[PDB]
């Protein structure tokens, strides 16, 4: 069943983390 | 901004 | 790194540099798999477990 909560991947990727964003100094939402 | 949780490699997010 | 299950998780660094991945190894002789604890910080002061 499609969803991004599972990835059938040929090779795990280590590190998925973090995968954040911003913007300093900026009205921002 | 969110620290996420393991990559979730093998609910596992690789695999 | 991220991945034990597939990338050699044998420390190759020290001095603190570059913040380290840490897992627990689970040790029971079916899954013994990696659960991820944290990112380390570059500094601990205070631990504590119950
Ligand atoms: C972790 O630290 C490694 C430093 O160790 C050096 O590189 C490895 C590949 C071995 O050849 C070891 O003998 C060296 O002293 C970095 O090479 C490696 O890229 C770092 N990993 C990450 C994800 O930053
Ligand atoms: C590991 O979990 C499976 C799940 O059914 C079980 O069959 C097996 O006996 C367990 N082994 C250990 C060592 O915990």
């Amino acid at each position: 069943t499609k969803g991004e909560l599972i990835t059938g991947t040929p090779k795990p990727l280590e590190g998925v983390t973090d995968v954040s964003f911003m913007t300093l100094d900026v009205c921002t939402k | 901004v969110t620290l996420p949780s393991f990559n979730a490699h093998s609910d596992t997010r690789q695999f | 790194s991220s991945n034990p299950h597939l990338a050699t998780f044998a420390i190759p660094l020290g001095a603190t540099q570059v913040p380290y991945y840490c897992f627990f190894k689970v040790d029971t002789y079916n899954s013994t798999v990696y659960k991820f604890l944290a990112v380390l910080p570059p500094t601990v002061r205070e631990i504590v477990i119950t």
